[PDB]
RNA sequence: UAAGGUGAUAUGAACCGUUAUAACCGGCGAUUUCCGAAUGGGGAAACCCAGUGUGUUUCGACACACUAUCAUUAACUGAAUCCAUAGGUUAAUGAGGCGAACCGGGGGAACUGAAACAUCUAAGUACCCCGAGGAAAAGAAAUCAACCGAGAUUCCCCCAGUAGCGGCGAGCGAACGGGGAGCAGCCCAGAGCCUGAAUCAGUGUGUGUGUUAGUGGAAGCGUCUGGAAAGGCGCGCGAUACAGGGUGACAGCCCCGUACACAAAAAUGCACAUGCUGUGAGCUCGAUGAGUAGGGCGGGACACGUGGUAUCCUGUCUGAAUAUGGGGGGACCAUCCUCCAAGGCUAAAUACUCCUGACUGACCGAUAGUGAACCAGUACCGUGAGGGAAAGGCGAAAAGAAC
RNA sequence: AGGACCGAACCGACUAAUGUUGAAAAAUUAGCGGAUGACUUGUGGCUGGGGGUGAAAGGCCAAUCAAACCGGGAGAUAGCU
RNA sequence: CGAAGGUGUGCUGUGAGGCAUGCUGGAGGUAUCAGAAGUGCGAAUGCUGACAUAAGUAACGAUAAAGCGGGUGAAAAGCCCGCUCGCCGGAAGACCAAGGGUUCCUGUCCAACGUUAAUCGGGGCAGGGUGAGUCGACCCCUAAGGCGAGGCCGAAAGGCGUAGUCGAUGGGAAACAGGUUAAUAUUCCUGUACUUGGUGUUACUGCGAAGGGGGGACGGAGAAGGCUAUGUUGGCCGGGCG
RNA sequence: UACGGUGCUGAAGCAACAAAUGCCCUGCUUCCAGGAAAAGCCUCUAAGCAUCAGGUAACAUCAAAUCGUACCCCAAACCG
């Protein structure tokens, strides 16, 4: 195709958090933590797939992380990656 | 470090 | 650098002495000239970076021999 | 190997129980055992609803060290040690003072 | 008034970062002894 | 699980391995993190089955 | 090897295993993102971008592989210039970076000492640099001796703080000869015959021996005090095992060991034994290290400061003899004696410890001892180089205090 | 037209008082100079220690300067306390 | 059946000390005679830590300024809401770059941080939040300057520099008005656009460089004219009759 | 309205005068101290390709990745 079958283990979980997330269900897309080396177009293929519905387009944004904690030392967290979906039309999951 | 009047020459020289 | 391509004569440290003997460090370095040398066993010229005495050793080994050696050797030249 | 394990029946030989029998519940890698009905001690523990449990104090076993107990013989009914022999190619423990295979 | 410390990153990496460092003989044994020392930041770089 | 598939066939094992992904881990992860998946250790095994999996057809072709 | 396991703070969840595919230990494999010598180009390290090859019953764009430079060798190409070179492409090999000391080499201070300071000292030290090995270097007399003799190099003790050097100040400081450690000797400067014959390295195998997991391993009970016995008292027992650690207080006989006896599927260090590669052995007859020795000038090394100064090294200008020859014997000459420079190789006695294992101490015990007994080169300070802390102990057992 | 004039921004720092264990390791308030120029400013670059830079004061070179800072020789030497 | 250490007490020696013992303590200590030293502290503006003192003294950081009512609360001068009052308004309003790096928003807590209290916070804990073909970086392009195959130079380290290759503070295609989130928006949504390449169809045609030329491409001052932002009034619209 | 806010609906929406330091203006006038570079863009052809490929236009369609985007920013968030 173009992305192996494999490397379709770019989808990583739902993010299904925040009226952010449920709110902006409630008027098309749905949001993923997705991979970190994830293309887009890259993500839109897993999403077309699996999950097997139709996509518009996709949204990528990077969080960064929280550094927090500790007394002389300091503990960070990992990077990851936000989705913002947006599904065509016959929306379902 | 040192106080200004240490420093200071008119006040610390007084009297060659 | 100026060391003789032939001899391998490169600069050399020791010292002043003055007539009180005062030492101050100095160098003797080697009396380099570069030179086109005539082969006619290659008929070309070449140049080599070389001390007084360099010449004269090419002078009585005599050319080649000396091109042996630093080809032997490995020197660009 | 190991001398004293996991489903053995022992009996104590220092103190408080000093001379008290007992199964071997569980036998912890810092070199420790929990026995049943040996040692006693009586924690405090809160009562939780989600867990039906009534809270007060409750009583449990402590782990006593290994070498604070020896197997039972049972064939003479006192503290015995432990050895290994081969028989068969499977080392087995033995029993000392009769030699028997336990 | 203005004092001495005026930050910038693009000068920061250019004058102290690790491939300046690694741009020098000198430069090098500045690690190598960091290294050494056992260091955890050899040059406080991104 | 490992002499059992040494004598799987390259290309047999290949189905496998993606039954591995292509079902059970993709799967899980999914399920797993939307509070599903009770039984974390489904998790540890099927990432250490592919381990196997890739480690005969690496030692089966080639190498 | 195994009855218990899924590293620690760290419970819990969900599991896995009990007579052999739980875990754990060792041998050999596999995987091994990105940066870093970083090597496809770039770059504000962990990032941006490519050329070329591959790759798609959804053959686009992305993913992967390869493409740095230098050296050697070969091949193909190929200017001014026709020849020929330089230049250019490809290819095969090797290099590159890091690392505690010991080692050889290129450079090389000043404080300081002289009761000041120039000579002299500190000192060829500190430091910078280059290079290499398991050791390095040195080494097979153009050496000493003194008319008797010795017989490579290296290290140790003497000789002796002597002889000497020295603003004869401060200081520096040998050798001869003797006692010891360890001992080893060989090639090239070449052609003929005979030819791959000694040997060395690289390598495959074998064997033995060490290594990297392991196995077995003796014998204690009664009672008293006590929260607890290993302690006291009594009576037994093992000892080629009374090294040591642990266990509720001090244990040969509770545990782990210890002495002792054993063990290797695999990989390896070391010896031999051979296979393969590369290499030369052997006899006859030859050959015997020239811009060198020496000298002049300038310095430097020799304990030796130019001194009556031998000897060694050479920046500079010179320049022999060649066995009936030449070097040295501390100016120099004779005689005598003794050695053979101007090519190389060479093991041991010697040096060192980043690190591995085991063992030891009239060494420290938390302001001591490492800066660091502790998640320390940390927190902190500094643009940076760089500096650089504090901080150990509930209890036998968390029984860590329900209500 | 102007190193022209008066005068804000901006750049300076002549006087005074305050402050002097400050609000501040050099500022506040009231006045003051320049304000189309040898002006002033952001970003980035180059110059290195007996060396830099200096409309020149021995000024400045990170609150350090008649020889910066860090590490080293190093326990310099101290007929002194 | 209580070692060292700590704290008392008695006795003893010329002294440095010694012996005994009560209490504390809860595990080690060692006569004797020899042996060896990190062997004795009040001073060094000694070193480290702990704790005094001045003293409940100075001070609480711009003299722009507060008053009251009502909420919440264990507690309100300080928080929330309201009505007054006062202060900046070429800022003390608003958008960024640089720099910071979660300080943003929401719940929750008030020990420590806040020069007071604190129910509040830029403070603790937890959860949430950064959506782009068009803004910006990456990217193409170069200035200063840096690096630099070969190369020239240098005892070593290295120095300079050609071909190049890097380097913005400058050049280079393109999106606007409105809405919405507690928290982003020229990024999401509604309306309405545009830029450059690939491919296809249909017409029509000489295409083609790391090369030539053009352009990009540029100073200071000054002078008005034209014009927009923007303002004022009238009209218009809605509301008012104090 | 849970008293913070949140929904819904929705009039007129013209003219005259004034008016920048903004724009026209990288203009214009004038002066001496004489005022970056390179690419994108346009054009020109060389080697080279000549039915091809390319070039121009209309319409259709596809692509535009990656990284930044919170908040403070004359300050209680930056240097002090
Ligand atoms: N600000 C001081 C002056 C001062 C500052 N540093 C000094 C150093 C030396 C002498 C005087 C000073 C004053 O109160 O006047
Ligand atoms: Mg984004
Ligand atoms: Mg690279
Ligand atoms: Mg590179
Ligand atoms: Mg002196
Ligand atoms: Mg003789
Ligand atoms: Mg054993
Ligand atoms: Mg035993
Ligand atoms: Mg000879
Ligand atoms: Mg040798
Ligand atoms: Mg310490
Ligand atoms: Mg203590
Ligand atoms: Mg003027
Ligand atoms: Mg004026
Ligand atoms: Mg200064
Ligand atoms: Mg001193
Ligand atoms: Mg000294
Ligand atoms: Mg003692
Ligand atoms: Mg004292
Ligand atoms: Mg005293
Ligand atoms: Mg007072
Ligand atoms: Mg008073
Ligand atoms: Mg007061
Ligand atoms: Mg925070
Ligand atoms: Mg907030
Ligand atoms: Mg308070
Ligand atoms: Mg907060
Ligand atoms: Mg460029
Ligand atoms: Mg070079
Ligand atoms: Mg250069
Ligand atoms: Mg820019
Ligand atoms: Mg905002
Ligand atoms: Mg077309
Ligand atoms: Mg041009
Ligand atoms: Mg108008
Ligand atoms: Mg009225
Ligand atoms: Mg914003």
């Amino acid at each position: 195709m173009i992305r192996e079958e494999r490397l379709l283990k770019v989808l990583r979980a739902p993010h299904v958090s925040e009226k952010a997330s449920t709110a902006m269900e409630k008027s098309n897309t749905i949001v993923l933590k997705v991979a970190k080396d994830a293309t887009k177009a890259e993500i839109k293929a897993a999403v077309q797939k699996l999950f097997e519905v139709e996509v518009e387009v996709v949204n990528t944004l990077v969080v960064k992380g929280k550094v927090k904690r500790h007394g002389q030392r300091i503990g960070r967290r990992s990077d990851w990656k936000k989705a913002y979906v947006t599904l065509k039309e016959g929306q379902n999951l | 470090t040192s106080k200004w009047f240490n420093i200071d020459n008119k006040i610390v020289d007084h009297r060659p | 650098s100026r060391v003789c391509q032939v001899t391998g004569k490169r600069p050399v440290t020791g010292n002043n002495r003055s007539h009180a003997l005062n030492a101050t460090k100095r160098r003797f370095l080697p009396n380099l000239h570069s030179h086109r040398f005539w082969v006619e066993s290659e008929k070309r010229f070449v140049t080599l970076r070389v001390s007084a005495k360099g010449m004269r050793v090419i002078d009585k080994k005599g050319i080649d021999t000396v091109l042996a050696e630093l080809r032997a050797r490995g020197e660009k030249y | 190997a190991a001398k004293i394990r996991r489903d053995d029946e022992v009996i104590v030989l220092t103190g408080k129980d000093k001379g008290k029998r007992g199964k071997v519940k569980n036998v912890l890698s810092s070199g420790k055992v929990i026995v049943e009905g040996i040692n006693l001690v009586k924690k405090h523990q809160k009562p939780v609803p989600a867990l039906n449990q009534p809270g007060g104090i409750v009583e449990k076993e402590a782990a006593i060290q290994v070498s604070n107990v020896a197997i039972f013989n049972a064939a003479t009914g006192k503290a015995d040690r432990v050895g290994f022999r081969f028989e068969d190619g499977k080392k087995v423990r033995f029993f000392k003072s009769n030699s028997e295979t336990i | 008034m203005k004092r001495t410390f005026q930050p910038s990153v693009l000068k920061r990496n250019r004058s102290h970062g690790f491939r300046a460092r690694m741009a020098t003989k000198n430069g090098r044994q500045v690690l190598a002894r960091r290294r050494a020392k056992g260091r955890a930041r050899l040059t406080v770089s991104k | 699980m490992k002499a059992k598939e040494l004598r799987e066939k390259s290309v047999e094992e290949l189905n496998t391995e993606l039954l591995n992904l292509l079902r059970e881990q993709f799967n899980l992860r999914m399920q797993a993190a939307s509070g599903q998946l009770q039984q974390s250790h489904l998790l540890k095994q099927v990432r250490r089955d592919v381990a196997r999996v890739k480690t005969l057809l690496n030692e089966k072709a080639g190498a």
